[PDB]
RNA sequence: GGGCAAGUCUGGUCGCAGCAGCCGCGGUAAUUCCAGCUCCAAUAGCGUAUAUUAAAGUUGCUGCAGUUAAAAAGCUCGUA
RNA sequence: GAAACCAAAGUCUUUGGGUUCCGGGGGGAGUAUGGUUGCAAAGCUGAAACUUAAAGGAAUUGACGGAAGGGCACCACCAGG
RNA sequence: CAGACACCAUGGUGCACCUGACUCCU
């Protein structure tokens, strides 16, 4: 219930995962050492709860980013799995069933495909 | 605003500004010459009088002092 | 105009217009978007005029062709299905994206988190980018605006018709636009269409 | 009253403070009590802190 | 000025309408400026069903409705609490809440 | 009714410059209203304007010129012996260095200018600045 | 023995053609209609005669769970006497933190107005060409131009004011409520600002539509950004 | 706005607009000109000098902005497909 | 109200008491005293000096 | 004391005496008193009273306001 | 537009469609006074003395509620000692 | 949504107050 992690623990644990997610681990006395390693920590009790958020960071993002806290490694990665290929935006569609004025606007761009028709048991969306 | 507006309504004008003019309560009492009636000036510039009485007044809150009139 | 031949929809933009659905509307009445229409399907669902289309592709890219810089060119995609279309938009065009959320405050508030500096706005949907739309309308800054036949016009500067709302409608005109400024300042100059398809575009669709 | 206020207080800020604040406090114009506080700075208060870090007079 | 928009409900297209009584406290108020209500509602209410429908033999038909349409008046809506006080912004709001 | 010809076309046309418009459907059409559209159409506050011949009343769609910033009636009119006609540049003219009057007078419907100019008057129309 | 200094910042891409003089008046932005964040543009272009006016600090109020809670709202206009004025309101709770905000939204808040003649034709102008008028909370503050000679015959707010244009020859005649001297001042600043609003046949001669200086200088203004 | 022949007593010209032919005055905020480029003529590589429109923000915020420059590119030119 | 004793009248008087200053130099009349108002708060000295006065004014 | 120019004077007074058109002081460290002094104002005038004109677009002809501040008749026909 | 709000409570100082009705701070008071009707009950027309620098309107902000909806403390309860 | 709802009166007072400058000469 009580002594809930406040700004000051996870603003700068934030900072510690993405410059050292190498060195950081999931273990706490390794992470509290760490953090005697590479922050500056005016408490051992305030580092207790920042090297613990870490621990608690690292298990999470070691599951992929998790909210609020990202990696440029997971980050990129996304982008580098962003060139999917879905189409090559030509299916072909070419004549298939369209609707009778894309038909017509398909008239003024002198293509055309098959085209939808019926208005029948009105409203035509009910 | 809200009126009537033509090329005969002078005849309405003036009956219709002065009978809302009457409503006026400067209009009303000077012109009924009750200021001349209730008052002993409206008639007078200056005026003498007999002193009737000298009466010391204690003034009605606020302003706690005794105003000290003359009748 | 350019090479006016391709200028002139070819059967490659004519396909993908249908393939994209950018053809498609919404089903409400207009008043700045009606001449856009092209014709209603049964019982109201409007078929954008895909002259409109590309007659406000061509001179919304030329509004940007002629700035020396794409960096004061800040193009705004909130919706999802354009932000990696906006990223494939400034992969190629060089503009500015703006994925998300405006932060209200970065063309007003000296004392903010940030601040740009654009000349020109490009946006998927004035709805969905209506924050932008507002400090467009606070510091002088004009705005093209993809508007579908359900938009919002109001401080809408030159507007391209398109479907442009969750489908590839969204990424096909972030593929055409960039493909008109390429066309027109680019290596895919003068006047060639792309040779990128729009599948370095459309959305991610998370994979597999 | 503001002006030795704007003085000191700048000038204490000019050689240098975290926070640095003027209370003058008590009767002023008459019979009625009055405090004039001058702050310049970041002042805080919290817990065992407020005890280490400020220089009072 | 004008606290209400509708004055409860709306009486337009309507001169003059007719009045209704509280269905609890029996106060005069009209009957497109009060409130009503529809019950649908079992007479085999959930208290007894566990116990009447095991007793109730020969009975494949289906639990029955009673149909009760109420109607308050507004002094006895709000301490009732069939309304209550909502923001002005919200006194916009035509909408009923769902049952 | 239309008491007033002019005032009920006056406020389409401040109305449609208000929105920008650049058409009216005006009518009964007198003669009284094209004279007034035929000299504001010179003094180039507005554009040209095309009448459309119905046996009703007549109707005139006007491409006006958002040149204008106030068009108003004397309603109901009064008559100028061009002794009145500076109060009303005065009262009602913003200054005497632009702003036209114009007034029925007994050689035509004119301006204030050929009204001074010939010294003859009339009735007074309205004005448009 | 105490000074003050002036350090220059652009956060637009005018500041910065401010600052390497490509942009040497508001009067390019006047006519550019364009936004301005920096009053030292202002500063920079003309820095003189620019006369502060601290026409009312009146102490405002809302009262809190605690009593209540005061602020002093000043009303600091800028003007100098050549048809450029400006106005701030600051509500702050010291008097001079209220009136020195002010002073810098005056400064970044000066507007142009413009000044004509009344029957004239030349001259350099002394009045307006037209008569103005505004309203701020049923107070209509019309203003009507005056020949040389005749004075600002003003109430003593827009009497200040009408000097701070230099519309030197002006008639008043307002109506609505009497005592609220803020709203006096308001209505009276959509008056000037609306000289420029009156379409003269004068201004009939239209314009080449200039073709924003952002655009013009966009290789010039590359100095971290475009 | 212009006193008498050859002397100028106006601070400056304000801008204006053709969809409206209203006035774009001092600091009147979404008033901005349009700079569309000129594009030139098969040979392509876009010929410098954008062709310019000034837009106000009244036409802007009644939404007129998008069929007012259709009535000043189409109109004018030059523009494929019109 | 109805009251009309009177209590005290120069109650204040009595215990506040006057005296007079002669001229040194004279209270000069009409032509060269209004003459003077303006030489003598001007040019004396030209002012260069001083700021936040009445010509009665502690403050 | 402000409005309202020129006493955050000097003394006394202490909600008294008084003052104060109005807004207001005086209930003790009175800038409202009462005086001194100083200053301001006009000036052989200045001040008051009352009267009326403007200010007053609070009578609104120009040019008032009538949902909630005053002010659309219970509604309709209907003549002048 | 004072805001409240209002395509009307817009096209008003850039002031004018036409016609009718009504208000001039707050009272005294629809009382007096007379008219007037109505069977009456009462209805209608319609004051003054005197009283006053405020009355009023929206809206902001508090505070309050035998208004309503949230949370917490043995200086509050519970169970208790 | 879908179990049971009593009366409870009064009460009072002062201070929210109208401008700018920076020759500490270091």
């Amino acid at each position: 219930m009580g002594r809930v992690r406040t700004k000051t623990v996870k603003k700068a644990a934030r900072v510690i995962i993405e410059k050292y997610y190498t060195r950081l681990g999931n273990d706490f006395h390794t992470n509290k050492r760490v953090c005697e390693e590479i922050a500056i920590i005016p408490s051992k009790k305030l580092r207790n709860k920042i090297a613990g958020y870490v621990t608690h960071l690292m298990k999470r993002i070691q599951r992929g980013p998790v909210r609020g806290i990202s990696i440029k490694l997971q980050e990129e990665e996304r982008e580098r799995r962003d060139n999917y290929v879905p189409e090559v935006s030509a299916l072909d569609q070419e004549i298939i069933e369209v609707d009778p004025d894309t038909k017509e606007m398909l008239k003024l761009l002198d293509f055309g495909s098959l085209s939808n028709l019926q208005v029948t048991q009105p409203t035509v969306g009910m | 605003m809200g009126k009537c507006r033509g090329l005969r309504t002078a005849r309405k004008l003036r009956s219709h500004r002065r009978d809302q003019k009457w409503h006026d309560k400067q209009y009303k009492k000077a012109h009924l010459g009750t200021a001349l009636k209730a008052n002993p000036f409206g008639g007078a510039s200056h005026a003498k009088g007999i002193v009737l009485e000298k009466v010391g007044v204690e003034a009605k809150q606020p302003n706690s002092a005794i105003r000290k009139c003359v009748r | 105009s350019g090479a006016l031949d391709v200028l002139q929809m070819k059967e490659e933009d004519v396909l993908k217009f249908l393939a994209a659905g950018t053809h498609l509307g919404g089903t409400n009445l207009d008043f700045q978007m009606e001449q856009y229409i092209y014709k209603r399907k049964s019982d109201g669902i409007y078929i954008i005029n895909l002259k409109r289309t590309w007659e406000k592709l061509l001179l919304a890219a030329r509004a940007i062709v002629a700035i020396e810089n794409p960096a004061d060119v800040s193009v705004i995609s909130s919706r999802n299905t354009g932000q990696r279309a906006v990223l494939k938009f400034a992969a190629a065009t060089g503009a500015t994206p703006i994925a998300g959320r405006f932060t209200p405050g970065t063309f007003t508030n000296q004392i903010q988190a940030a601040f740009r500096e654009p000349r020109l706005l490009v946006v998927t949907d004035p709805r969905a980018d209506h924050q932008p739309l507002t400090e467009a309308s606070y510091v002088n800054l004009p705005t093209i605006a993809l508007c579908n036949t359900d938009s919002p016009l109001r401080y809408v500067d030159i507007a391209i018709p398109c479907n442009n709302k969750g489908a590839h409608s969204v990424g096909l005109m972030w593929w055409m636009l960039a493909r008109e400024v390429l066309r027109m300042r680019g290596t895919i100059s003068r006047e060639h269409p792309w040779e990128v398809m729009p599948d370095l575009y459309f959305y991610r669709d998370p994979e597999e | 009253v503001r002006r030795a206020c704007y003085g000191v207080l700048r000038f204490i800020m000019e050689s240098g403070a975290k926070g640095c604040e003027v209370v003058v406090s008590g009767k002023l114009r008459g019979q009625r009590a009055k405090s004039m506080k001058f702050v310049d700075g970041l002042m805080i208060h919290s817990g065992d802190p407020v005890n280490y870090y400020v220089d009072t007079a | 000025t004008k606290k209400r928009r509708n004055n409860g409900r709306a009486k337009k297209g309507r001169g003059h309408v007719q009045p209704i009584r509280c269905t609890n406290c029996a106060c005069c108020v009209p009957k497109d400026k009060a409130i009503k209500k529809f019950v649908i509602r079992n007479i085999v209410e959930a208290a007894a069903v566990r116990d009447i429908s095991e007793v109730s033999v020969f009975d494949a038909y289906v639990l029955p409705k009673l149909y009760v349409k109420l109607h308050y008046c507004v002094s006895c809506a709000i301490h009732s609490k069939v309304v209550r006080n909502r923001s002005r912004e919200a006194r916009k709001d035509r909408t009923p809440p769902p049952r | 009714v239309r008491m007033n010809v002019l005032a009920d076309a006056l406020k389409s046309i401040n109305n449609a410059e208000k929105r920008g418009k650049r058409q009216v459907l005006i009518r009964p059409c007198s003669k009284v209203i094209v004279r007034f559209l035929t000299v504001m159409m010179k003094h180039g506050y507005i554009g040209e304007f095309e009448i459309i011949d119905d046996h009703r009343a007549g109707k005139i769609v006007v491409n006006l010129t958002g040149r204008l910033n106030k068009c108003g009636v004397i309603s109901p009119r009064f008559d100028v012996q061009l002794k009145d006609l500076e109060k009303w540049q005065n009262n009602l003219l913003p200054s005497r260095q632009f702003g036209f009057i114009v007034l029925t007078t007994s050689a035509g419907i004119m301006d204030h200018e050929e009204a001074r100019r010939k010294h003859t008057g009339g009735k007074i129309l309205g004005f448009f600045f | 023995g105490k000074a003050g200094d002036k350090e220059w910042l652009p956060v637009t891409k005018l500041g910065r053609l401010v600052k390497d003089m490509k942009i040497k008046s508001l009067e390019e932005i006047y006519l550019f209609s364009l936004p301005i964040k920096e009053s030292e543009i202002i500063d920079f272009f003309l820095g003189a005669a620019l006369k502060d006016k601290v026409l009312k600090i009146m102490p405002v109020q809302k009262q809190t769970q605690a009593g209540q809670r005061t602020r002093f709202k000043a009303f600091v206009a800028i003007g100098d006497y050549n048809g450029h004025v400006g106005l701030g309101m600051k509500c702050s709770k010291e008097v001079a933190t209220a009136i020195r905000g002010a002073i810098i939204l005056a400064k970044l808040s000066i507007v142009p107005v413009r000044r004509g003649y009344w029957g004239n034709k030349i001259g350099k102008p002394h009045t307006v060409r037209c008569k103005v008028t505004g309203r701020c909370g049923s107070v209509l503050v019309r203003l009507i131009p005056a020949p040389r000679g005749t004075g600002i015959i003003s109430a003593p707010v827009p009497k200040k004011l009408l000097l701070m244009a230099g519309i030197d020859d002006c008639y008043t005649s307002a109506g609505g409520c009497t005592a609220t001297l803020g709203n006096f001042a308001k209505a009276t600043f959509d008056a000037i600002s609306k000289t420029y609003s009156y379409l003269t046949p004068d201004l009939w001669k239209e314009t080449v539509f200039t073709k924003s200086p952002y655009q013009e200088f966009t290789d010039h203004l590359v100095k971290t950004h475009t | 706005m212009q006193s008498n022949a050859g002397e100028f007593v106006d601070l400056y010209v304000p801008r204006k607009c053709s969809a409206s032919n209203r006035i774009i005055g001092a600091k009147d905020h979404a008033s901005i000109p349009m700079n569309v480029a000129e594009v030139d003529k098969v040979t392509g590589r876009f010929n410098g000098q954008s062709k310019t429109y000034a837009i106000c923000g009244a036409i802007r915020r009644m939404g007129e902005s998008d069929d007012s420059i259709l009535r000043l590119a189409k109109s004018h030119g030059i523009v494929s497909q019109n | 109200k109805v009251h009309g004793s009177l209590a005290r009248v120069g109650k204040v008087r009595g215990q506040t008491l006057k005296v007079a200053k002669q001229e040194k130099k004279k209270k000069r009349t009409g032509r060269a005293k209004r003459r003077m108002q303006y030489n003598r708060r001007f040019v004396n000295v030209v002012p260069t000096f001083g700021k936040k006065k009445g010509p009665n004014a502690n403050s």
